[PDB]
């Protein structure tokens, strides 16, 4: 019955927003972890088939020097989010002079999160996670379909998020550092991933007001994984 | 101790049978709860519980 | 015809100190070769510490300044903290050039404290160009102030001539000594001298008049 | 005008037109293609020639600039849109900065194109699935795929169209390093893993190379029947 | 069900679902509450969060020098009316030179959120405004709904198990007129007291305070200036 | 108003004055002229002063995304050719600009010039401005390809020295700047009145 | 099944039920009532209190469009306060216009075409507000007019809208319209007002009274209800 | 009014539009007319039975004029027919305007039939019920075409439409020949028209325009009354 593609439940909420929080259970995972230091993040690339040059793939794209990124789900409905939060990004800068802030990105992208409708098509699908270091510190953050953004300290996504919260509120404090975070990390993608751990499979990404930029190549990687 | 006042104004086209449903859920916890003993807070409880609907919550709404 | 600019006048001053701004202007509004008020100040408060004049043709002045303490707020709303003086500055020449092929008849002087406690005062045009500068002066006796501020602050053309900072009380008794020597021979420098002091305190601000003629 | 969103989210979090659109490209033709170190290979088959009639209109693989081959999966009409306002946007590039189109660029212009005809108001999506090869400038040759999705994607060598998971699944017994250290070994090597694609008469293999200098060669059928003959003679070997 | 399908089709008994529905949308958000003395405007959130690690999502956002708006329901309606909140503030604000009270800014959120109630594809707005202000005769609560139909209240409170502060306010209306802030605040979030089930606190990270006043600009204030106004309450009875 | 930009085996010298008028009337002593783009980039004011510092910001802004999206910092040819796409729309409501680019490429050292009427051409050595004419006269009897990076840095400061000498729209400080591989780099900014004392024997 | 949906079709009956539908949203609402006089237009709307819900003055379902002519709305409540707003801009337009106050009839039939125009679409619903409309001026009379969700407009001399909308305009053919004051027909308002809607439905309600005519000089204003308090002095003594 | 813009007629599972169908049936529940070429001009006959003795016949007229030397009858629904009368109305004269030239009824069918084709695709309409018979005399030969609700075109010696086109069809198989007069024509087409008709036939049932190849006219009731008195 495709009734009104803006209509509510009678529970009730938005149907088909909804139904967009479910499409991020089937996508890849990711984590999320804010230190004093910095911020480290985490994700999986899931390889799919030798066939396949396993660089070319991006779950991290870096938005401005200081604001990293992390994309779920769909990722081609994630690369228009991207290109035009650069632009909003910049348009601080041009009108301003100063860095755009981590909190107001996400209010300029979550304002439309919800442009849906026939006159005036559907939700995106894709759950964002953003770091970054502006002057209030490094923040990390996370928004949703919905447009419900909040700030979350260590935050997971995706089909891993249940047992990767509730397995990592048990290995959290408030004094983390960054590279007890870092092997903290991939000892959870080890347990929550199906091909084995390697060179190729995952990609960190640090950002912190005296490690910059520190953005991600390879090699560090096998350093990193080895320490386990 | 119950007021009948905070159960009365929160009941907006709750069936009648619906509301002897309510202590019956009162009722069924009470068991549970290990003591006869109901609160005015507990009518309110079984009362919203019934309707509306169940037992689902908003999200992805906004 | 219809031409639609007219020349006001008043004279904005502004000094750069160590740890303050002082933006001082006088408050004779002219049209013409009448007085149509002998109160009109030109020094606004922006923000608790940054202080605008605005100078030139009367209604853009006006009108900017409601602008800009219009998208104050609007930065304040989006971004929980207020606007920096250097923000200030980048978004008023965007403000200054958006108008380009109509342009603003306006002679603008920004001053305020930085985030370091020190003085930066930016100067602009009507076209909306702008830098950071020590003391400026706008308005119709800029000419009657700038080499003077130089023979005082500047140090320009001096041999001989040990080097102290300015001091607060040095300040002040450069602005009234250039208003009244300025006020003699100008015709559009008036009676009440408006005097804003920027501090790391708050803002100050003190009244001193003049000759009534 | 035309106010309806035609593609909306499934309950179970699917989108249909995109993850069902894809069946239009399991019903096509087949293409494949793998990339040299120096000399690149794509080649469509299951070509189903009417065998007495004309061929060049029915050629299906084409080019954007003389830098970039072209060659696709599904239903052509829908991809000979995307093929012309490729060609369009690739050429303001070269009236941009002064270097050929580089072929990522491109890729990322198929895919956000499509993506974006997935998401506005009254628009079916595609239905086809595309290759970008490209011999780059600084001479690195390196390829991608499409997606109705719209998610450009690097492969080394390709599968798509009718039996994606038998020559996918093929090309895993080919990547020895060996394969390919000669050009005459990937074409041949194309060919030969064509012969796990539809009949191999052939008829229906029509292939393509491009010497990262060259312009783009549709080569005749005069050394696809030698191919067969060493590839034939080969499994002759091989007993 | 075939005429729960849009906002356009009456029911035949005389009541549009996509309303009611909409107003369950108010009911699942978080309880919040305002309050009027005669000289001051206190209205009080409570504050929830998805995980322990992620913190708690804010409800209250100033909006203009005097006007404040509590919010439940959904959030990005609430960044689109808090957009057009702060541009019809300051629009008269740019023309007429003086602040504008509330009593004609509230026609323009009915008169706003109208149209997207009647017309075909247009969402009601999930929304749970608060609204507090002073014009020249003194303060205001009033509440805002999805169908757009303002009340101008004395107290009311809008969200999850929200009439029990309602049973709580009746009681106290006929004192909560003369007291000064102090007391007028804790008489607020007794409210938020009754809102909650009486085994768990009550705490001092979620609860968000906010006044208006005459010779006071509005404020919001978030656990640590709130540690002050938290000190000195009775316990919950057995 | 002098401004000099020429390519040698090290890179590209960009030298310019300080001095900004108004009329007769002088506005300012100090108005650093040769605006920073990047870190890699380099651009420069002449005639206007508000429309050079506009557009040469919203170089940037284009300059910025597009290494966002290609990952690959943007070629000068490039920048200049989006900058007469900018300007060129607006011929005939008369803008004043006449900037330059000046940056290193893949394809090594690099400059252009854009005028406000749409010219667009590359070269060894140009200069713009009022007092230009004074500057090609001395910068064309030292020039080679191969200088030193003091004999380049004497040269393009006498230049501008007798740019500021012989016509009256130029004075202040002499802003010179070197462009190399990796970005570009400072190197001082000597006074005339002081220059007066080196050069005049 | 199929023919109560949509606004635009008709009903092998031959009636709309769209339209028939909104003639009943109203009829839930509480009761307002109205009657003209000789040289004045008296409103009465009886309002609800159940026990704290609003301050005294919220949501006045009395309005007042121009300086001569006033609403009284009844049924759903947003809807009647967009048709304020339409006829307030619609005043506007004839006073800016034509120089001279609105007389009601223009305004009657540039309204009521804006509620029959949002009767033939599916674009929008048939409104649900039903409302009255006094006015008066010396060369013109008290006239009181009556619009329907369904966009017929006509001419009383007293109305009622409401639940009780027949119990509550049974009485108004005992009073007399030509001979008797306007001041008489406040209390003689507001004795039914408080007759009808008994207390055993709701358990307290509260009364607004707004009156126009030739003793308010034209200018249409609600009466200060403390002052003369005629209402209720009468109405605790019609119980018996 | 929306953009709602949706073609409801679309296409059946075997292939055939079913509102053309359903339109040409509403033809066919229509009133009979027959019009006939022959050799000088061509002369339309129509069929209009008022339904009672009220009604007036001097108001509603069927044959209309489109230019001095151009007529056009239907056999259809009158208020889908006067629409696209009007529209051939305007569309004539763009043409009078730009190339200053009296229109060939050649060319109105080609744009009527363009109007009508474009019609039955266009957002959310049902197509025209209505069938014309356009006749014309144009450079010394005169023309009779039919269209259609399917936006086709024919070119006619002497067809009907309507009720019994299938007897008026096969009457005017034999009976209609290879070559008449002016007054010729007119006999066997009021014989076709009393193929169909009831017990009586008057001035005010049948009303009868011709084109001569010096210019249109519509015949009057006096002469319509005298040819036709002399049963055909």
């Amino acid at each position: 019955y495709d009734r009104g593609v803006n209509t509510f439940s009678p529970e009730g909420r938005l149907f088909q927003v909804e139904y967009a929080i479910e499409a991020i259970k089937l996508g890849s995972t990711a984590i999320g972890i804010q230190t004093s230091e910095g911020v480290c993040l985490a994700v999986e690339k899931r390889i799919t088939s030798p066939l396949m040059e396993p660089s070319s793939i991006e779950k991290i794209v870096e938005i401005d020097a200081h604001i990293g990124c992390a994309m779920s789900g769909l990722i081609a409905d994630a690369k228009t989010l991207i290109d035009k939060a650069r632009v909003e990004t910049q348009n601080h800068w041009f009108t301003y002079n100063e860095t755009m802030t981590v909190e107001s990105v996400t209010q300029a992208v979550s304002n439309l999160a919800l442009q849906f409708g026939e006159e005036d098509s559907r939700p995106f699908g894709v759950a964002l996670l953003f770091g970054g270091v502006d002057e209030k510190g490094p923040q990390l953050f996370h928004m949703d379909p919905s447009g419900t953004f909040v700030q979350c300290d260590a935050r997971a996504i995706g089909s891993a998020s249940e047992g990767a919260q509730s397995s990592l509120q048990e290995v959290y404090h408030k004094s983390m550092t960054l590279k007890e975070a870092i092997k903290s990390s991939l000892i959870i993608l080890k347990q929550v991933m199906e091909e084995k751990l390697n060179a190729t499979n995952i990609e960190l990404a640090t950002v912190q007001p005296g490690q910059n930029f520190h953005m991600f190549t390879k090699e560090e990687l096998e350093e990193v994984i080895k320490d386990i | 101790d119950v007021n009948y006042e905070e159960l009365a104004r929160c009941t907006d086209d709750f069936n009648g049978a619906q509301c002897k449903a309510v202590c019956v859920e009162a009722g069924m916890i009470a068991l549970r709860r290990g003591a006869t003993e109901l609160t005015h807070e507990d009518y309110m409880e079984g009362i919203l519980e019934v309707q509306a609907k169940k037992k689902a919550n908003l999200q992805y709404y906004a | 015809r219809f031409s639609p600019y007219v020349f006001n006048g008043g004279t904005i001053l502004a000094i750069a100190g160590e740890d303050f701004a002082i933006v001082a202007s006088d408050t004779r509004l002219s049209e013409g070769f009448s007085i149509h008020t002998r109160d009109s100040p030109k020094c606004y408060k922006l923000t608790d510490k940054t202080v605008i004049g605005c100078s030139g043709f009367h209604g853009d002045c006006l009108t900017l300044t409601k602008i800009i303490e219009a998208r104050l707020k609007m930065y304040k709303h989006s971004n929980n903290k207020a606007m920096t003086t250097g923000a200030i500055a980048a978004m008023l020449s965007t403000i200054l050039y958006s108008r380009r092929f109509f342009p603003y008849y306006v002679y603008n002087i920004i001053g305020g404290l930085d985030e370091e406690g020190k003085g930066a005062v930016y100067s602009f045009d009507p076209v909306g160009s702008y830098q950071r500068d020590s003391f400026k002066a706008g308005g119709s006796a800029s000419a009657m102030l700038q080499p003077l501020l130089d023979n005082q602050v500047g140090f320009k053309n001096m041999q001989n001539v040990e080097h102290v900072p300015l001091s607060l009380d040095r300040a002040m008794r450069l602005v009234k000594d250039v208003f009244i020597s300025a006020a003699e021979r100008d015709v559009y420098t008036g009676d009440a001298l408006r005097i804003c002091i920027v501090t790391k305190e708050g803002i100050r601000e003190e009244t001193v008049s003049l000759r009534k003629d | 005008s035309y106010d309806r969103a035609i593609t909306v989210f499934s309950p179970d979090g699917h989108l249909f037109q995109v993850e069902y659109a894809q069946e239009a490209v399991k019903k096509g033709s087949t293409a494949v293609g793998v990339r040299g170190r120096d000399i690149v290979v794509l080649g469509v088959e299951k070509k189903s020639v009417a065998k007495l009639q004309d061929e060049r209109t029915v050629r299906k693989i084409c080019a954007l600039d003389d830098n970039v081959c072209m060659a696709f999966a599904g239903l052509t009409a829908d991809a000979r849109i995307v093929i012309n306002r490729a060609r369009v946007e690739c050429q303001s590039h070269r009236l941009t900065v002064e270097d050929p189109v580089t072929v990522e660029y491109i890729t990322r212009y198929i895919a956000s194109l499509k993506q974006r005809y997935t998401q506005s108001n009254g628009r079916r999506p595609f239905g086809i699935s595309a290759l970008i090869v490209g011999f780059d400038f600084d001479g690195t040759p390196r390829l991608y795929q499409t997606d109705p999705s719209g998610t450009y994607h690097a492969w080394k060598a390709n599968a798509i169209g009718r039996g994606a998971k038998s020559v996918r699944e093929f090309l895993e017994k080919n990547y020895t390093d060996e394969a390919i250290e000669t050009d005459d070994l990937t074409i041949k090597l194309v060919i030969k893993a064509l012969l796990e694609v539809v009949q191999s008469g052939g008829k229906n293999i029509e292939l393509a190379v491009m010497r990262r200098d060259q312009s783009l060669k549709i080569l005749n059928p005069e050394e696809i029947e030698k191919y067969v003959a060493e590839i034939e003679k080969e499994k002759e070997e091989n007993e | 069900n075939q005429y729960d399908n849009d906002v356009t089709v009456w029911s035949p008994q005389g009541r549009i679902h996509q309303i009611e529905y909409a107003m369950e949308a108010v009911k699942q958000g978080s309880a919040t509450v305002g309050l009027k003395s005669k000289t001051h405007a206190v209205l009080v959130a409570l504050k929830r969060a998805q995980s322990e690690l992620a913190a708690h999502q804010k409800k209250i956002l100033h909006v203009d020098n005097h006007i404040g708006i509590s919010i439940a329901g959904l959030t990005a309606d609430a960044r689109l009316l808090c957009n057009f909140m702060r541009q019809e503030c300051l629009d008269s604000r740019f023309v007429f030179d003086r602040p504008l009270p509330v009593s004609r800014l509230v026609s323009l959120i009915g008169s706003k959120t109208q149209i997207p109630t009647q017309r075909y594809g247009r969402r009601p707005y999930g929304v749970g405004l608060l609204i507090a202000g002073y014009d020249d005769m003194g303060p205001h609560i009033f509440q805002t709904c999805p169908s757009a139909n303002y009340f101008d209240c004395r107290a009311m409170s809008i969200g999850a198990r929200s009439q029990s502060a309602r049973t709580y306010l009746e009681r106290h209306m006929s004192e909560f007129m003369e007291c000064n802030l102090n007391e007028l605040v804790k008489h607020g979030l007794r409210a938020l007291r009754e809102t909650l089930p009486a085994e768990q606190d009550l705490t001092t990270k979620n609860v968000s305070i906010g006044i208006v006043g005459k010779d006071l600009e509005f404020t919001i204030y978030d656990d640590d200036d709130v540690s002050p106004f938290l000190e000195g309450l009775e316990e919950r009875p057995q | 108003t002098t401004t000099l930009a020429f390519k040698f085996r090290h890179g590209v010298i960009v030298a310019a004055d300080s001095r900004a008028t108004a009329g007769a009337y002088i506005a300012s002593q100090t108005v650093k002229k040769v605006i920073e783009i990047n870190p890699y980039l380099l651009g420069t004011m002449a005639g206007g002063a508000a429309d050079c510092s506009f557009w040469e910001r919203l170089l940037a802004r284009q300059c910025r995304i597009y290494e966002l999206r290609n990952k690959e910092r943007i070629s000068v040819a490039a920048a200049s050719k989006l900058l007469a796409n900018m300007v060129y729309q607006y011929k005939g409501m008369g803008l004043s600009m006449g900037t330059m680019i000046c940056g290193w490429d893949k394809r090594g050292p690099g400059l252009y010039y854009v005028d406000s009427e749409g010219n667009r051409i590359s070269g060894a050595t140009f200069s713009v401005g009022s007092g230009s004419v004074y500057a090609y006269g001395v910068m064309d009897r030292g020039y080679s390809y191969d200088l030193e990076v003091e004999q380049a840095y004497d040269l393009a400061r006498r230049a501008i020295y007798q740019a500021t000498y012989r016509d009256a729209y130029s004075g202040g400080a002499v802003n010179l700047y070197h462009v190399r591989e990796d970005g570009w780099i400072r190197v001082s900014s000597d006074n005339v009145a002081d220059l007066h004392e080196k050069y005049s024997g | 099944t199929g023919y109560d949906l949509s606004a635009s079709t008709f009903s092998p009956d031959g009636r709309v039920f769209q339209v028939e539908y909104a003639m009943k949203a109203v009829e839930n609402s509480s009761t307002a009532i109205g009657i003209r006089c000789k040289d004045g237009v008296v409103f009465g709307v009886e309002k609800l209190v159940l026990s704290k819900l609003y301050e005294e003055g919220s949501n006045k379902r009395l309005f007042n469009v121009d300086r001569h002519v006033g609403m009284a709305v009844a049924g759903l409540l947003a809807d009647a306060r967009s048709l304020a707003d339409i006829a307030r801009e619609e005043a506007s337009n004839f006073r800016s216009n034509f120089g001279y106050n609105i007389p009601l009839k223009h305004l009657a039939d540039r309204v009521a075409m804006y509620v029959h125009a949002y009767t033939l679409y599916s674009a929008v619903r048939p409104f649900g507000c039903s409302f009255m409309l006094g006015s008066y001026s010396v060369n013109d009379g008290a006239q009181l007019y009556m619009i329907d969700p369904s966009g017929v407009s006509y001419g009383y001399w007293g109305c009622a809208i409401g639940k009780a909308r027949q119990a509550a305009k049974t009485e108004i053919e005992k009073l007399q319209m030509k001979e008797m004051t306007c001041r008489d027909i406040v209390k003689e308002v507001a004795k039914i007002i408080y007759i009808v809607h008994d207390e055993v439905k709701d358990k307290a309600f509260e009364l607004e009274l707004s009156w126009v005519g030739e003793l308010t000089n034209g200018r249409h204003e609600i009466v200060p209800k403390d002052i003369r308090e005629e209402a209720e002095k009468y109405a605790k003594e019609s119980l018996k | 009014e929306r953009g709602y813009s949706f073609s409801l007629t679309t296409f059946s599972p075997s292939g055939k539009l079913v509102q053309i169908e359903y339109a040409l049936a509403a033809v066919a529940g229509g009133a009979p007319s027959v019009g006939i070429k022959a050799a000088n001009g061509v002369v339309l006959a129509t069929e209009k039975k008022q339904k009672s003795i009220l009604y007036d016949e001097r108001s509603v007229h069927k044959v209309e004029p489109i230019t001095k030397h151009i007529g056009l009858v239907y056999s259809g629904m009158g208020p889908d027919y006067r629409v696209l009368v009007h529209r051939a109305r305007k569309l004539a004269q763009q043409y009078y305007l730009v190339y200053q030239e009296p229109i060939p009824t050649a060319q109105l069918v080609q744009r009527v039939a363009s109007v009508m084709q474009e019609y039955t695709q266009s957002g959310g309409v049902r197509p025209f019920g209505v069938s014309l018979l356009i006749c014309g005399w144009n450079e010394g030969r005169p023309y009779l075409f039919q269209s259609d609700p399917s936006g086709a075109y024919f070119a006619w010696k002497a067809t009907a439409m309507g009720k019994n086109y299938v007897n008026g069809k096969t009457f005017l198989e034999k009976r209609y020949n290879e070559d008449l007069e002016l007054e010729d024509a007119i006999h066997t087409a009021i014989l076709t028209l009393k193929e169909s008709f009831e017990g009586q036939m008057t001035e005010d049932n049948i009303e009868v325009g011709i084109c001569n190849e010096a210019g249109f006219r519509r015949l009057t009731p006096t002469e319509v009354k005298d040819y036709l008195a002399a049963i055909a």
